[PDB]
RNA sequence: CUCUAACUAUAAAAAUCUCUCUUCUC
RNA sequence: GGUGAAAUUCUUGGAUUUAUUGAAGACUAACUACUGCGAAAGCAUUUGCCAAGGACGUUUUCAUUAAUCAAGAACGAAAGUUAGGGGAUCGAAGAUGAUCAGAUACCGUCGUAGUCUUAACCAUAAACUAUGCCGACUAGGGAUCGGGUGGUGUUUUUCUUAUGACCCACUCGGCACCUUACGAGAAAUCAAAGUCUUUGGGUUCUGGGGGGAGUAUGGUCGCAAGGCUGAAACUUAAAGGAAUUG
RNA sequence: UUCGGGUCUUGUAAUUGGAAUGAGUACAAUGUAAAUACCUUAACGAGGAACAACUGGAGGGCAAGUCUGGUGCCAGCAGCCG
């Protein structure tokens, strides 16, 4: 009646036909061929300290007119680099160019969030001091 | 082919209830078939069969009264462990007031109140409400 | 496009490598 | 989506047919998806039917028609006005268009 | 001309505008070539070939063409890029030629 | 409650288009 | 000649048409249909031979020998590739004559390869009914093809009968079709795409948003063309289906 | 009869009173191998009871503003639509 066998020995056919379709599955194929920890900027990594390169602002998408002020960031673990988007009003100033920054993920699942084109990481601390106390002047950047 | 011949005989019975008859012509007639209905008959979900006898597996005419809503059988007759009984009947069973999940024990093919009332359980045929 | 087209480009850019590599194989 | 049922072929059953050439525009076109016309008619028009009677020697002769099925395309029959577009609810006629005269 | 122009603003400054001159960044360049992308090059006038994009408020607002007077904002955390922020029509271009913000080597007359 | 007849038959050329889309509760 | 209209081209060495004929190669018109056969491609002049096959009839024989199928295999349209044969038509390339702003495209005239075949490859098609196969049941109406039953039936004519051909009724099998929802669907619609939340007759293959991409790589087949197997990085908020009003 | 006593209650006011109590300190003792710490408890310890609770959000999904000022497809926000 439906394409999968049915009879009571027949567990190891539709066992390994499970097996075969996972693959069809993104998060599964992701878990297994572990391409997390070969390809992604960081393996499994939800934070990752770098050293910032340069300090440049991309154009934001076509329904969105802005330039939206990011950091390229060389990474430290592996040495790979990315671009990152510091979150706020008046934080890009408080960030300054060959400081260590402690970049994480964008939330949406390792892909461009919103308008802004080929980001994927957010920028949560700076100099060993974090972006939100700064912007609220809670704390000060050391200057080391 | 004909693999599962109940599954035909439950089939047709449905089919010829759904339409609003009152008969059906069952035709290859095994022992499984004679019990489930015999089944049905004890508890009144049908109403007067008959066996007509051929010489090659003979046939079953099967008189209804519209009491019946669906047959069905479970074609993979699983093992059913004396634990697993209750989680069939929620599965199959429209309410816990009525329904019967026919089973057959080592003891004969019964309805699953009175193979727990044996505490014997085997293999499940099919469900009847 | 065409998927009749798109798969002559690709066949016609398989021809410049095929033809490349025969060279150099 | 179907928009004929019959696929417009009429085939059901076959596969593959021989196709048939256009007389117009000599499409290369299935058998059965070449709309078909039997043009039968008189070899002398009526126009001119009184001017050779009255100068035909074999005093009532019988006057030969001439037969010849045409085989059109599709695209020309839509446009040399063989055939129309139809309702979506009258598609579902086959009949010829009525008896044009009885 | 079309039907677009009745959805427009009807934005009508016919009249001569005042002029906008340059402020703390705000440079005047010169569009050499058109690219893609809503996105022009402007050789300014510092010797250097800067990448201005075709900005809002400008950018299906006025149409702009190679050859063009052309002021532009800087950004300095990226110098190499900018953003193209007023146009002046050719006219004021000549008071600007005149009066000499810009090198008078570059010149662009009809 | 009784029937099977009439018929035709034109194809010149015609590419392109920029903003900007805005709440529905007794 | 030909065309919307022209021109290229052939022609008083008499073309275009006109009568007999002859040569070559291809094709099998009209009959030709909601008709037939086949596993699918596909199959249409006559006759003979060769073997094969479905359906029906059967108070014949064996008694589960069966259904679907990874591995393996046979055929597999057109196009294309090696050679040998032919070489009519039509016609990729090409040659031009037109149309255009351009036209090495569509209209036209020539025109190789090919089309047609004997061997050897190729294994892909919108190879479509975009509906896997086997099995059961469920609803009304006619027709149609093959077979078989009965008619106190009708013309047939060989005096009567036997056939055959029809007419009426029934049945089996097949390509199909009309109506309808009382069932199913997102609907278009389907008599199966029904008997599926009242979810299980057996069984094989395939899909998990779009693009990248049926790409690269690695195998494997192929002389070659290419076939089979076949991702990811990355990017994207949609792409898509049916239908409603403009 | 307009009332209106508020006849019977429930909130809002930098008005205003009397209480209770720890979070902290700390005689002790208990605790512990010895000490912290906890349980108990002297003596202190609340008026703005400054002994002061933040973290996010207020278009929709999703509870809560179409209030005020600022910026004007900038700055920025926005997991998605925006
Ligand atoms: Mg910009
Ligand atoms: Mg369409
Ligand atoms: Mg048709
Ligand atoms: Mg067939
Ligand atoms: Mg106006
Ligand atoms: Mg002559
Ligand atoms: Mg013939
Ligand atoms: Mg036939
Ligand atoms: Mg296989
Ligand atoms: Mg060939
Ligand atoms: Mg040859
Ligand atoms: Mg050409
Ligand atoms: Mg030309
Ligand atoms: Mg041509
Ligand atoms: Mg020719
Ligand atoms: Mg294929
Ligand atoms: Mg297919
Ligand atoms: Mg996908
Ligand atoms: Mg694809
Ligand atoms: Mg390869
Ligand atoms: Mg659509
Ligand atoms: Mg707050
Ligand atoms: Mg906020
Ligand atoms: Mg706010
Ligand atoms: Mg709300
Ligand atoms: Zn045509």
């Amino acid at each position: 009646g439906k394409g999968k066998p049915r009879g009571l020995n027949s567990a190891r056919k539709l066992r390994v036909h499970r097996r075969n379709n996972r693959w069809a599955e993104t998060t599964y194929k992701k878990r297994l061929l572990g391409t997390a920890f070969k390809s992604s900027p960081f393996g499994g990594s939800s934070h990752a300290k770098g050293i910032v390169l340069e300090k440049i602002g991309i154009e934001s998408k076509q329904p969105n007119s802005a330039i939206r002020k990011c950091v390229r960031v060389q990474l430290i673990k592996n040495g790979k680099k990315v671009t990152a988007f510091v979150p706020n009003d008046g934080c890009l100033n408080f960030v300054d160019e060959n400081d260590e920054v402690l970049l994480a993920g964008f939330g949406r699942k390792g892909k461009a969030k919103g308008d802004i084109p080929g980001v994927r990481f957010k920028v949560v601390k700076v100099s060993g001091v974090s972006l939100l106390a700064l912007w609220k002047e809670k704390k000060e950047k050391p200057r080391s | 082919t004909r693999t599962s011949v109940l599954a035909d005989a439950l089939n047709a019975i449905n089919n010829a209830e759904k339409t609003g008859k009152r008969q059906v012509l069952i035709r290859p007639s095994s022992k499984v078939i004679i019990k489930f209905l015999q089944v049905m008959q004890k508890h009144g979900y049908i109403g007067e069969f008959e066996y007509i006898d051929d010489h090659r597996s003979g046939k079953i005419v099967v008189q209804l009264n519209g009491r019946l809503n669906k047959c069905g059988v479970i074609s993979p007759r699983f093992n059913v462990k004396i634990a697993d009984v209750e989680k069939w009947t929620a599965n199959l069973l429209p309410a816990r007031q009525f329904g019967y999940v026919i089973l057959t024990t080592s003891a004969g093919i019964m309805d699953h109140e009175e193979a727990h009332r044996k505490h014997v359980s085997g293999k499940i045929l099919g469900f009847v409400y | 496009m065409r998927a009749k087209w798109r798969k002559k480009r690709t066949r016609r850019l398989k021809r410049k490598r095929r033809k490349v590599r025969a060279r150099s194989k | 989506p179907k928009k004929r049922a019959s696929n417009g072929r009429n085939k059901k059953g076959r596969g593959h047919v021989k196709p048939v050439r256009c007389v117009n525009c000599s499409r290369s076109v299935p058998k059965d998806k070449a709309i078909k016309r039997m043009a039968i008619r008189n070899i002398v028009e009526a126009a001119a039917i009184r001017d050779l009677s009255e100068a035909s020697v074999y005093a009532e002769y019988a006057l030969p028609k001439t037969y010849n099925k045409l085989h059109y395309c599709i695209s020309c029959a839509i446009h040399a006005r063989i055939v129309r577009v139809r309702s979506r609810t009258d598609r579902r006629i086959r009949a010829p268009p009525q008896r044009p005269r009885f | 001309g079309g039907k677009k122009g009745r959805r427009g603003k009807n934005d009508s400054d016919g009249p001569k505008r005042e002029l906008i001159y340059k402020e703390e960044g705000q440079e005047y360049a010169q569009i050499t070539k058109m690219l893609g992308n809503g996105r022009v090059e402007a050789s300014c006038f510092d010797g250097n070939k800067r990448m201005a994009h075709i900005r809002g408020k400008l950018r299906k607002k006025v149409w702009m063409g190679q050859g063009d007077i052309i002021l532009v904002s800087l950004r300095d955390f990226q110098d190499d890029q900018c953003d193209v922020v007023h146009k002046y029509n050719l006219d004021e271009a000549r008071t600007l030629k005149n009066q000499g913000e810009l090198p008078e080597n570059a010149k662009i007359n009809e």
